[PDB]
């Protein structure tokens, strides 16, 4: 029960102006978060 | 999905997600095609007052 969207765009500290993103995944998985991360 | 309608093709930029279109009526208004992912509008067959 948790979905993914994304948008990628080239560029000219976030920008400004309009972005609407499109679903790329619905996961079908039910878990509990609460908490986050990201890898490097 | 039920109905009775005119089936064709059609030009809808449906967005590789998007499975059926609607009109301001919550009416289906075009739909994928399930086996084969063209895009069909739904036109109900024609009619008028006599
Ligand atoms: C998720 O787990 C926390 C404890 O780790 C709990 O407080 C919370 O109620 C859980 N989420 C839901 C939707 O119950
Ligand atoms: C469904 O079956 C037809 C005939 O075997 C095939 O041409 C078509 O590509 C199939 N579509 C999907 C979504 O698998």
């Amino acid at each position: 029960y948790f979905k993914i969207y994304s948008k990628h765009t080239p560029i000219n500290d976030l920008p400004q102006g309009f972005s609407a993103l499109e679903p790329l995944v619905d996961l079908p998985i039910g878990i509990n978060i609460t908490r986050f991360q990201t890898l490097l | 999905l039920t109905g009775t309608g005119v089936l064709t093709e059609s030009n809808k930029k449906f967005l590789p997600f998007q499975q059926f279109g609607r009109d301001i009526a919550d009416t289906t208004d075009a739909v994928r095609d399930p086996q084969t992912l063209e895009i069909l509008d739904i036109t109900p067959c024609s009619f008028g007052g006599v």
